[PDB]
């Protein structure tokens, strides 16, 4: 969990409520005794609104973009048009408190010290309804049903969209616990009504609760959380705190929530209410936090006038191992996919996940304080029945994490420790600089190798069952990236100047470079071939030759068979190798025993017969067999075998063997002049008379 | 214009031309049911008019004016304007009814189902609305006093109704009758007077969109407009005038086409004439259908969309409409595309018809499919931007090459792939494998002259047409590019250069062009064929030298066509069951045939069912692509069975086609006839089949002569039996081995009475290994390498498998100094096993390799224990001089323990 400052700016006075524009462009701050206006991009004020008399305690604005609805000490309530006038007043018994627009039919509500306003655009009158106690703070059900009022006396109270009471909660205190803040969950189908647009005067003057969905979010005074039905019913437990809060709110997903208050911070929560982490920390009480519609923006309020506006960046966490794509979802799953089978399992923790890592038949979750050990219960490469194995109540902290067989290997940020599964340290290793990267890369259960790039530039090899670290090279630039090809005999780099560099660890020289890379993989199966990603395109090299490039934004994870794992910024997406195309450029300079290697994969039988041709002709007859049986051409398979059944019989003449493809091919002259050089004029002779070629075949007696 | 093609196929006429007021069609099992005057409720079922079932149904008092269908229960509702309202049940074959009811106080205007088939909604004119269960059991009702209602439906998910209101204004309200708000009808600026809803219809999706967020709400009004929601909210909407008096509209089962029905006034009368108008979810018009008839009431899709009826005055019509699918065929592969019911991809198929496989790739945003030889384009819409996914024959990408175009219409070639905007074409040179002139981009009034390898002036794609494209095609020669005013532009290919413009009397709604790129056959925006011979002088009426003739042909309901590839004036034409090959301007006989026409060469059209194979499109059927022989083809295999093989071959010499020759080389082959065989080989110049005859006719045996030629075939199964039947096991062996069946040729080998050759069963278990290891099937190649004695690859086998235990006693087997002992030894390095590794450069006689093993894994007892030799003393030094280096680290624990693992108990 990331937070970034993108603006800041401090008003004259204390900051009260907070509006967006449901397009997100313009923010709306109730700052003292005036309305101010902003741009959301970076934090110019426009103008302040100059309507109201005394202390604008509260601004809400409606679902179609069109009106806002702003509140006073001077008992006003003014509508202002997005044209920024005012266009019709109004003036409650006393002052007011908080406003709320219906996210459906834009009926209004605007709370009092005991009486709450309701009215319908541009009717002639206002439903000027009594409670029982100060109405503190107001939200309407996701469908516009129901408004729910939370009152100082500790109660919260639900009431028709005619203003008739339904249901009624007190907190276990009553006015010991007032209700500073809550939210209905945006989660439902009704968000995106109204997500689909390309568009001063004065006013005078329900059953089956059970089977409604909605959700609300309470916050109160006796320093707990709670979240309730429309039934009346408490969902779980009372998720307590260390503060008073404020403002409990919502991301537009519904999946996030947001928690201000006397802590003097924005704290983050999951919709269970576990804390995920904390945006910007404050100088002073934060009355207000709004998060941006349609984005993970937050804006921010403080008793000392301070607005600050911060973007979450939510960072990318997983490991693949050869074929087991695990990654965090939520921020307290794992989902954990197999990607031959496609095959999903949910893995849910008690909260924030902030680690993975995944070894044959082993994964490693590590949370705020414990890490969890777990394991596939079959030796079958299809399982997903993964258990818990172990589980390690301790708390850590570290760089990296892998998992090996019988272990759990930490990098704290110089020093590689190896731990037990039931958390006994085993061995310790200390580098000599910062370690920038780690993977582990095989080993018989124990001994497992492992290969680590540190920011001075140089790579190791670390065995587990071992004291001592194995140089393997030393480069010019801090590894940012790192992987080894299939038998272990091959090593590319990544060298944090946005290069791939490739080298050859069994004797320690480079290979090859390309300059623009960011992740690298070699496939898992075919040596001599890997993938890049970089600058915008995914890059595929074989054995030298040049590279396959093409259009794509992503990270290359791995590269197995036909398919490159490329990571979208949310999820796995499985590019495919054009095939037919390395293949070619085996083709081009006569490897044909390569050039198949390639085919195998996957080819079309176009390839296959365009392959087969191309090594019966250049006389490799041993891959020209299987170019064909692939193909299942019985023709020039009995050409072969007649081939083999002359080269067995003590035949060696190669004019002689390409004449007879160049016969069969029907390649005539070129077929005749092997004929003629090879020593054997008669076949060129014997050709053209069966063909009745006589035109030509007049030259051959001699 | 652009679009699927349909025409009036059948007809049913109702007894006492009593007139329907409505009809609508059932999806799971197919049966009709309409509704008219005097209490008429009849059920119809069309089979291959000739219907198979037809019962009239009984009880009502007036017009059955609704008619509705629930698709997850075997249930027909009906009311009439009496108001009784009935549910009928399909039971021993009848329909039956199974609950009546009767409110006694209004007309029932209109009803649905609702998404899952769970509830029905029925509304009232009055105001009342009842919901009730599946059960009949009513669950609620208001009556919504104020207004009269006239229309309703749900929502996708059964969370919302839209009611209508008669005074042409839309309400919508949640599951429980709560007023949520009035809808914003955009369609109806710049209108006078009252205005009625026409109808509405939401697709809920079932078969998938055809794209997300496509709009899925469609409403019409009965002045001619329509409008086209995303959502029941979505205030900005696709807006359409359609220019006539609507009746109703209907979706496609896809949601793909919506179709509205409606009447016009005709162009030179104060007469109406009935009109069906076809558009996509976009707003663009696809068609326009007539039909005979007062008036058409009602319109409804086939749960195919293979046909659409019509109930019009007394009648039903029946359109049989030919869907415009996403397809192609490429290299023996068919590609046919669709839409989900649980993705927002199109699922893309290649099927390899060749060898009977799918290959399965699910595509977003897929606007067409092209092919030209074993190359296919899946042209799409990028994440404006759009990419041609240039693709082979078994569906893995090769280029997508991004342009800044809308790729509307698209032609491909051997070289080149055109992409065209109504108002420029863009045009790319490919192939697998300079690069710098193989784009470019042109607007359709610009005058080029084809020199120029210029950059991509994006830009000049904007400027506005007065006459946009329709239809292009080209022919590796020339671009022929089609405008909305009937001019024809003439470019050349490779370079683009306008070479001349024509003009036409007609739109073009298809073109295509014979390989020698003289011959354009056009299709009219009308479906009428006519061919323009491009090249052809005239003298015009005036004596002016005009270049381009319209030829005498004329054909009508046309829409699939194909020049074949080989020959410039064979050409293949569908009607409508029926194809029309021709040669020249003169027709042959007529095909029965519903497929589309796939390929055209060596005298045979390949025809693809693809009607049938979106019906379950994961389980194709070989019979789905169907073969046509042309008439001299025909002809020749019909006097080869008649005449017989040896005067048949008259008239081939008459009338040669290399097709023909190697006809009656195979016939000849099959009778035995070696003497007319090696003609007909001669006569196509195959040099393989001259041999393959002179071959047979040095055997001895007719049987074994049998057995060979049965071979040339492919019909390999047969060969072998025939070779078991002969007492020719070995040549059994021999066939399979050229053939590659590893495992056929293990099977005889051990199935056999004579001791297998065992070199031969390792040769076997080899080929049989590899075969597996070739496929990265490591765990199979172990089987038959450890059987076959292949050391040399079971430990490459042993090694990707990870299996140091299998590894070690393949090394712990080998005789000492064995060639494969020092690669074992390397693996166990990799790895980091010392004691293995130890042990292969021991039995490798390679001791030096032993003792750097030790040091690099830092064994240095091991390292030092190795007595024997000089060299102990001599690493002794190194052994002090790294733990000096540590000592310079300042590490002297771990030099004592160095020290420890020296034996420098001493030190």
């Amino acid at each position: 969990m990331r937070a970034v400052l993108t603006w800041r700016d401090k008003a004259e006075h204390c900051i009260n409520d907070i509006a967006f524009k449901p397009d997100g462009t313009q923010l709306i701050l109730a700052a003292g005794s005036r309305l101010l206006v902003y741009d959301t991009s970076d934090g110019t004020l426009l103008q302040p609104l100059k309507g109201h008399k005394d202390t604008v305690y509260c601004v809400a604005y409606a679902k179609d973009g069109k009106r806002f609805a702003s509140g006073s000490a001077d008992k006003s309530v003014i509508i202002w048009t997005s044209k920024l006038e005012g266009i019709l007043k109004y003036t409650h018994n006393d002052a007011i408190q908080c406003v709320s627009y219906n996210p459906i039919t834009h009926q209004l509500a605007s709370c009092s010290s005991s009486d709450f306003g309701l009215w319908s655009p541009e009717q002639k009158s206002v439903s000027k309804h009594k409670s029982s106690s100060k109405i503190i703070c107001c939200s309407w059900t996701n469908d516009g049903q129901y408004l729910a009022l939370g009152m100082f006396n500790g109660i919260i109270s639900i009431r028709n969209k005619n203003g008739e009471e339904k249901v009624k909660i007190e907190r276990p205190g009553g006015s010991l616990s007032p209700i500073w803040s809550i939210c209905w969950n945006p989660s439902s189908r009704w968000e995106s009504f109204w997500m689909n647009r390309e568009n001063x005067x004065x006013x005078x003057x329900d059953d089956n609760l059970e089977e409604r969905n909605d959700i609300l979010a309470v916050a109160d005074w006796g320093q707990k959380v709670s979240f309730y039905q429309l039934s009346g019913k408490q969902i779980g437990k009372d998720r307590a705190l260390n503060f008073d809060p404020c403002c409990i709110s919502y991301f537009t997903k519904g999946e996030y929530i947001l928690l201000g208050g006397s802590d003097k911070q924005v704290s983050l929560f999951t919709k269970d209410g576990v804390r995920l982490g904390t945006v910007g920390e404050q100088n002073s009480w934060v009355w207000t936090c709004q998060a941006k519609p349609d984005s993970n923006y937050v804006v921010v309020g403080c008793q000392d006038g301070t607005i600050s506006f911060y973007q979450l960046i939510f960072s990318t966490v997983h490991g693949l191992y050869k074929d087991r794509y695990a990654y965090r979802d939520s921020m307290t799953d794992v989902i954990v996919q197999h990607l031959i089978t496609e095959q999903k399992v949910r893995i849910k923790c008690k909260e924030l996940v902030k680690k993975i890592a995944i070894y044959r038949n082993r994964l490693a979750i590590q949370l705020p304080e414990k890490i969890l050990i777990y394991e596939l219960y079959s030796e079958d490469l299809s399982d997903m029945h993964y258990r818990v194995k172990e589980k390690i109540i301790k708390k850590f902290e570290c760089n990296l994490l892998v998992v090996c067989a019988n272990h759990i290997i930490l990098c704290q940020e110089k020093r590689l420790q190896c731990l037990s599964f039931s958390g006994v340290k085993e061995r310790e290793w200390q580098m000599e600089s910062l370690i920038r990267y780690i993977k582990v890369i095989g080993g018989p259960p124990g001994r497992e190798g492992l290969l680590v790039g540190l920011k001075n530039g140089q790579i190791l090899k670390i065995f587990v069952d071992n004291l001592f670290a194995i140089v393997l090279l030393k480069q010019a630039t801090a590894v940012r990236c790192l992987d080894m090809s299939a038998s272990r005999k091959k090593l590319a780099v990544v060298d944090e100047n946005d290069t791939c560099l490739v080298y050859d660890i069994d004797t320690k020289e480079l290979l090859f470079q390309e300059p623009n890379a960011n992740s690298v993989a070699w496939n898992t199966q075919c040596e001599d071939m890997l993938c890049f990603s970089g600058g915008g395109y995914l890059n595929i090299k074989a054995s030298t030759f040049p590279v396959h490039r093409q259009k794509l934004q992503g990270f290359v994870v791995g590269y197995n068979g036909s398919k490159i794992f490329c990571l979208h910024v949310f999820s796995i997406s499985a590019v495919e190798v054009p095939q037919s195309a390395p293949m070619y450029q085996y083709l081009d300079r006569k490897l044909f025993k390569e050039a198949y290697q390639i085919a195998c994969l996957g080819v079309t039988d176009t390839d296959w017969r365009e392959l087969a041709m191309e090594a019966l002709e250049g006389l490799d007859f041993e891959t020209a067999k299987k170019a064909f049986i692939r193909v299942q051409d019985l023709r020039y398979l009995e050409l072969i075998s007649s081939i083999e059944e002359r080269k067995k019989r003590g035949e060696t003449n190669n004019d002689l063997f390409l004449a007879d493809v160049f016969s069969y091919q029907g390649k005539f002259h070129e077929a005749a002049k092997l004929y003629k050089r090879s020593g054997h004029e008669n076949l060129a002779l014997e050709m053209y008379t069966d063909l009745c070629m006589f035109e030509y075949a007049k030259d051959f007696l001699g | 214009f652009q679009g699927m093609f349909f025409y009036l196929s059948k007809k049913i006429s109702i007894p006492n031309n009593v007139k329907l007021q409505c009809v609508s069609w059932n999806k799971e099992q197919g049966f009709i049911a309409c509704g008219g005057e005097d209490g008429l409720l009849k059920v119809l079922k069309l089979e291959t008019s000739n219907l198979s079932m037809n019962q009239t149904l009984e009880g009502h008092s007036g017009s059955v004016q609704v008619v509705t269908w629930n698709e997850q229960y075997q249930k027909l509702t009906t009311s009439d304007e009496n108001g009784l309202i009935i549910v009928w049940m399909l039971y021993k074959g009848s329909w039956i009814e199974e609950m009546i009811n009767n409110r006694n106080k209004s007309v029932v205007r209109s009803m649905s189902w609702n998404a899952d088939g769970q509830k029905i909604c029925i509304v009232y004119e009055d105001g009342a609305v009842i919901v009730g269960s599946v059960d009949g059991n009513r669950i609620w009702g208001k009556d919504l006093k104020g207004i009269q209602l006239s229309h309703v439906t749900w929502s996708a998910d059964s969370k919302v109704l839209l009611f209508g209101m008669a005074n042409g204004e839309i309400h919508i309200y949640d599951n429980q009758g709560n007023f949520m708000i009035k809808m914003k009808l955009s369609c109806l600026v710049n209108v006078t007077g009252a205005i009625s809803i026409a109808g509405i219809h939401w697709y809920h999706g079932t078969e998938g969109y055809v794209e997300p967020d496509c709009p899925c709400l469609a409403v019409c009004f009965d002045n001619g407009r329509c409008q086209i929601m995303r959502h029941e909210n979505d205030q900005n909407p696709v807006l359409i005038d359609t220019g006539m008096y609507v009746v109703g509209i209907q979706w496609n089962h896809m949601g793909s086409v919506l179709a509205v029905a409606g009447f016009q006034k005709a162009a030179m009368q104060d007469k109406d004439v009935n009109i069906v108008q076809f558009y996509t979810p976009f707003g663009e018009h696809l068609g326009t259908l007539k039909v005979p008839g007062k008036e058409i009431s009602a319109l409804s899709w086939e749960g195919g969309g293979l046909k659409i009826a019509l109930a019009v005055d007394s009648f039903i019509y029946f359109a049989n409409i030919r869907p415009n699918y996403k397809w192609g065929y490429c290299s023996n592969t068919v590609v046919y595309a669709y839409t989900r019911p649980d993705r927002p991809e199109y699922c893309v198929v290649f099927w390899d018809t060749k060898n009977n496989e799918k290959y399965v790739k699910y595509v977003k945003g897929l606007i067409s499919i092209t092919t030209c030889g074993d190359f296919c384009i899946l042209a799409t819409k990028a994440d404006a931007t759009f990419v041609l996914v240039l693709c082979n024959s078994i569906g893995t990408p090769l280029d997508p090459k991004y342009i800044d175009i809308v790729p509307l219409f698209v032609a491909m070639t051997k070289t080149h792939v055109i992409a065209a905007s109504k108002e420029a074409f863009y045009t790319w040179q490919y192939r697998v494998a300079r690069k710098e002139g193989r784009e470019r981009i042109y607007h359709v009034d610009d005058t080029p002259s084809g020199s120029m390898d210029g950059v991509l002036d994006y830009s000049k794609t904007i400027q506005g047409t007065r006459d946009p494209i329709c239809a292009i095609t080209a022919s590796d020669k020339i671009l022929i590019v089609g405008r909305e005013s009937g001019t024809i532009q003439r470019y050349s290919l490779p370079n683009v250069g306008l070479i001349q413009k024509y003009s036409l009397n007609c739109r073009a709604y298809q073109l295509s062009l014979n390989c020698n790129s003289s011959r354009l056959a056009i299709i009219d925006i009308s479906g009428v064929l006519t061919f323009f011979d491009l090249d052809a002088r005239v003298t015009d009426s005036t004596g002016q030298q005009v270049v381009g003739e319209l030829l005498k042909l004329e054909r009508r309901d046309v829409w699939d066509m194909k020049w074949a590839k080989d020959n410039p004036d064979l050409f293949a034409m569908m009607e409508k069951t029926r194809m029309y090959v021709f040669r020249n301007l003169d027709p042959e006989e007529p095909i029965q045939t519903s497929g589309y026409i796939c390929n055209f060469e060596d005298l045979e059209i390949k025809s693809v069912l693809l009607d049938e194979i979106l019906k379950d499109p994961e389980h194709p059927n070989k019979d789905y692509l169907i073969n046509f022989e042309i008439r001299s083809l025909r002809d020749s295999r019909a006097l080869i069975e008649k005449v017989g093989i040896k005067d048949a071959s008259q008239f081939i010499e008459d009338n040669p086609h290399p097709r023909l020759w190697r006809l009656l080389a195979e016939a000849a082959l099959q009778k035995l006839d070696l003497y007319t065989a090696e003609q007909a080989f001669v006569r196509c110049k195959d040099y393989q089949g001259i041999k393959f005859v002179k071959r047979l006719g040095k055997l001895l045996s007719e049987s074994m002569k049998q057995a060979e030629v049965v071979g040339y075939f492919g019909r390999f199964e047969e060969a072998e039996r025939t070779y078991l039947e002969m007492d020719r096991r070995d040549l059994a062996i021999g066939l399979r081995l050229k053939l590659g069946d590893w495992f056929r040729v293990l099977q005889l080998l051990k199935t056999g009475s004579g001791d297998a050759d065992d070199s031969l069963l390792e040769q076997a278990n080899n080929a049989i290994g590899d075969y597996f290891a070739d496929r990265q099937k490591w765990l199979n190649a172990v089987q038959y390498y450890v059987q076959g004695r292949n050391q040399e690859r079971l430990a490459e086998c042993y090694y990707m498998l990870e299996d140091y235990e299998g590894l070690e006693n393949l090394a712990i087997s080998l005789p000492e100094n064995h060639k494969l002992l020092p690669e074992i030894a390397q693996m166990f390095v990799r790895v980091g096993m010392c004691e293995q590794a130890v042990t292969a450069f021991l039995k490798c006689s390679q001791p030096k390799a032993a003792v750097d093993t030790c040091v690099h894994l830092n064994q240095w007892n091991k390292a030092v224990e190795l007595a024997k030799n000089h060299s102990m003393k001599e690493i002794g030094s190194l052994l002090a001089r790294y733990a000096s280096h540590l000592l310079e680290k300042n590490k002297t624990l771990d030099a004592i323990e160095l020290y420890r693992k020296a034996n420098y108990f001493f030190d």
